[PDB]
Order: structure tokens, then sequence, then C-alpha cells
């Protein structure tokens, strides 16, 4: 729809 | 998909830091309770959710 949206999802961060 | 990769459902908002871009999302089948920011690099495969957010955000500027 129309294509697949995918995306590297963050597990870090600043801490 | 591959290491980390996951569908997206939309582009919630965005916002710079450090001179970088980054974009809020929605990851689909999940809430705002997962929500994250994620850096441009990230975005690559979400050409259409950027454009559909994008959009909105002339469809008020």
């Amino acid at each position: 729809a129309r294509t697949k949206q995918t995306a590297r999802k963050s597990t870090g961060g600043k801490a | 998909m591959g290491e980390d990769v996951f569908e997206v459902e939309k582009i919630l908002d965005m916002k710079t830091e450090g001179g970088k871009v980054l974009y809020k999302v929605r990851w689909k089948g999940y809430t705002s309770d997962d929500d994250t920011w994620e850096p441009e690099i990230h975005l690559e495969d979400c050409k259409e959710v950027l454009l559909e957010f994008r959009k909105k955000i002339a469809e008020n500027k």
C-alpha cells in the first residue's frame, strides 16, 4: 500500500 | 527484511538535532508506546510514508 514501507528500528539512544 | 527492520505504519513528526534530520515513526502493528525517533538513513525504504507526511505539513504550512 503501495509498496512495503520498512525501516530500521532504534534500540539504543543517548544516555 | 533484515537486521532490526520492521514495517512502518506512518510518520508522525520530524525534528533536527545536530544538523541531522530525524523522524518519529509509528511501527505497524504497534502503539504509541513503541514510537521511536529514527535518523533518515533508516528510512530509505519509506519514501511513500515520507511523502504522506511531508504532504500533510505542506497542507497547513
